[PDB]
């Protein structure tokens, strides 16, 4: 098999409803103060291999 | 601060401190914790540190 093809979705705050589709791959960030106190930063990847 | 192999203790207890205020502080290089989500920080209590 694909040796980094499976990756987890790292993510909090937003607790999803129970069969919930979550394709979302989006960037995590905030663009306001609780993000380093500026806009993009803390912009990690949630997905993790 | 001392050296590594001669680092300092110091233990804090019976204390009302917050996390925020440190949290978006952009004075630091890196804080990353391991389990604690920092934005619960503030709601938690400890019997030390």
């Amino acid at each position: 098999g694909g040796n980094y093809n499976y990756l987890y979705r790292l993510f909090r705050k937003s607790n999803l409803k129970p069969f919930e589709r979550d394709i979302s791959t989006e960037i995590y960030q905030a663009g306001s103060t609780p993000c380093n106190g500026v806009e993009g930063f803390n912009c990690y990847f949630p997905l993790q291999s | 601060f001392a050296s590594v192999y001669a680092w300092n203790r110091k233990r804090i207890s019976n204390c009302v401190a917050d996390y925020s205020v440190l949290y978006n502080s952009a004075s630091f290089s890196t804080f990353k914790c391991y389990g604690v989500s920092p934005t619960k920080l503030n709601d938690l209590c400890f019997t030390n540190v």
